[PDB]
RNA sequence: GAUAACUGAAUCGAAAGACAUUAUCACG
RNA sequence: GAUAACUGAAUCGAAAGACAUUAUCACG
């Protein structure tokens, strides 16, 4: 969570070809 | 001038 | 081996156009910001850092806009030819461009939305040239989706390797192994025809255009904020 | 046209090892710098920027070190096999370009502005080495790509196109010199190993200079 | 000329009580701020600077509260006594204390309301422990009036010299000479003329009118220090 | 009971000249430091704090230099009358100036030699911008002796009160209560009975303090030279 | 822009004229 | 302790006219 | 691991109480 | 005096226009 803030500065649609619960 | 060139370097062969 | 069609050329051009739109949104808002920053003496070197980044984005954009896809695709004759290109071979360098770009945006977004934001407050003692919270949200949302689209293209055609892995995707995976829903961890279904890739591609296209319009809208709001709070006269 | 051999697997692994050495040199010296910077309150956010960069380099390094070349080679064209290696080099080189500007230019000026403490700056010689190593990895990258005629608009390096567009407008420079095509894999291998020798030479000079700066940072701050 | 009375002792004590109230307002709010600042690592040394200031104020306050005025005023016996003290001689060290205090407040206010305010934003990237604009206004309004009251005491009895000059008063004057603002009725409080006083009865009357005004300013100050202490509580002290 | 002479005027002027020398040493070295600091972006507000202090010293210095002592000393229908001024009355505002100045130096020294020194290392890690240990020693040694001289003037003529007490002197005393002496502040001031005696002791103090201010100057010159060589 | 006050812009006072 | 004494001087440190030990 | 120590009397806690046997921070 | 120079194409200006022949900063 101090490591996770180097990958996004932010603290539910289907996306094509992405199986939803996985 | 050298301000354009300064974005590409901080400075003043085989198959070539 | 899935095979090329005459319609393949335009599918590539359409994918690359999204990338160009993503790059161009940043270049426009950054050009503005860089101009405003010219008037702030204490942000002189941060400004030069931004110029370096924007130049890189601009170059990727000229590269993408000058790429004639047809010049690199051997095409289908009707269907039979064993010297015509694999769809694999053709998507690979497109995907690879997306990866290079996405990793560049990662570096930039951290600088732009985190470090520099803190530095701006520290140095200037105000909010007049910070980004809006909503613009940061949009930036991250757009990044996430372009990362996921990039992963879809690569994993759907099983053309991935250690070298095409995105840092943020591996990080999410390694974090889930150590820890016991997250967009990056969801599974990519393989695709078997080009007709299927095309269909899913255009659905992605619609989603990503949606994200880029939201991004554009938020970049317009901040450019206005910068005008009202800093640029204009007093 | 040109075809793979059983020896191709090791040629790829050897090329990738250079990239790993280049990445690792930076990661080591940056880890040290980031630690020293902990003690300077005014450089707190510049430090986090460097962490972001070093994480990226570290990731490219794990990626490269985990890549088993044989798992991706068969029969395959030599073209097809070199392409993703060249492509990794390009991604890395453009990352180094961004990092070098920050590290050797912006940040250097910022350090002096904020601290007036030249103990925190890089040495001139380390900067020379950085730029010399970059230039040669750029040129090696261009060689691999243009020699096998596998290039495109998307694999163009920013610095190479900038040199070219600058010569057109202005009317000797390493980036503008012509790449000779290669016709056999035996020829690529020969030239590759000659490049390998040159680049190892540059990376040892780089390591030497990173040692010198790290020693300075140790003596002038230390543990 | 002007001579002491038995009522002089209490007039001094009353003046000194204002100074003590001024000092004590600052000491209270600064004690709170210093406590809050203990939890901010990046403001560690600024905190020690504030402690150094608050100690000085506290010392001036103990000094003032312990001063027994009667022990330094030789009253007269039935009226005339050629050994009884001049009113001049008696007000002089009181005025002199005010001057020392006022110049201390000047140094502190600049640090507290300007430098440190900027530093707090630079270091913490928020407003949680800055002062309110209104508290700053009050600080400056109170300072201005104590400066003017101090000048009144000194110039009214013609007991001034180069050494009792307040920096802010001379600055206003030198600024009007150079600019040309000393012509006519000025709106600037520091440039307005002090009328001399001729009796102690007159000093007492004017003194008590000043007393009323200054107590008014100190209540406004207290009110604003209560608001900012609350602000510091709501925005920083209280965790979730 | 203790009266002015025609020589009193010059004794005051001489005392005040020390204070001016003390103020001026600081103003000189601070002007230099404030200039060097102009090139360090992270010390921008500390610099403005120093300016505020140096302005205050500068004002006390102009005040002292422009004070004409004779304009405030009634020598009298020469050496006769109860109209002529008490020596008490004349020294009092001089002593009082010293006290105001000494308490200003106390505030400044803490900022300059302690807080700001730590802040400089925290922000810059650049010891080129710090004071030398020897300059700090000198600063504190000069302060101590001006505090003690100030106390001597006040207690020797028994003109002291709660309002002229120096914070550092009371602190020493309260610390000894809660705890013959080696501590300068706790040692006893002998009363003086003539002006001739005050004058004699005053000039001996004058010699000692001039000695401290030269040591101070010397150390301010060393640190200024360092600042010149390493930046300027 | 002042060393003397943080409130640039700042009713009759005992023993004072309105006059410089 | 010595934090109280550090507000009054920056030194280890602690003959004179009008002064008797 | 690092950083924080005015006998100051505030701060935190509804309270009991807590307050270097503590608190805060961290690619760490 | 110092600082500020991506052919970048933005920025500032209602406009005319401005943009190193410029702009900003600086202890009364
Ligand atoms: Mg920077
Ligand atoms: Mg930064
Ligand atoms: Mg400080
Ligand atoms: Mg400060």
């Amino acid at each position: 969570n101090k490591r996770r803030s180097f990958y996004t500065a932010s603290p539910s649609p289907v996306l094509p070809g992405v199986k939803r619960t996985a | 001038n050298n301000k354009r060139r300064s974005f590409y370097t901080a400075s003043p062969l085989p198959g070539v | 081996d899935i095979k090329v069609t005459p319609g393949t050329s335009e599918l590539v051009e359409q994918i690359l156009a999204l990338l160009s739109r993503y790059l161009s949104s940043y270049i426009h808002v950054l050009n503005k910001f860089i101009s405003h920053l010219r008037r702030v003496a204490t942000l002189r070197f941060e400004r030069t850092t931004l110029i370096k980044f924007v130049k890189k984005l601009r170059f990727y954009n000229d590269s993408v806009l000058s790429y004639n896809a047809s010049e690199f695709i051997n095409e289908g004759k009707n269907e039979l030819d064993p010297e015509a290109d694999s769809f694999d071979k053709v998507i690979l360098p497109i995907a690879s461009m997306f990866v290079k770009s996405v990793e560049t945006f990662d570096l930039l977004n951290y600088y732009l939305t985190q470090s520099l934001q803190k530095e701006i407050l520290s140095k200037t003692l105000n909010e007049d040239l910070t980004l809006t919270a909503e613009s940061i949200l949009a930036i991250d949302d757009t990044y996430n989706h372009f990362v996921k689209f990039s992963q879809w293209m690569i994993e759907s055609l099983r053309i991935g390797s250690n070298l095409l892995d995105l840092e943020v995707v591996q990080f999410a995976i390694k974090s889930a192994d150590e820890d016991g829903d997250n967009i990056f961890l969801q599974e990519i279904l393989p695709v078997n025809s080009e007709e299927e890739f095309q269909t899913l591609s255009a659905a992605w296209h619609s989603i990503l255009d949606g994200k880029l319009s939201a991004l554009d809208e938020e970049f317009d709001v901040v450019a206005t904020k910068w005008h009202d709070k800093f640029g204009k006269l007093k």
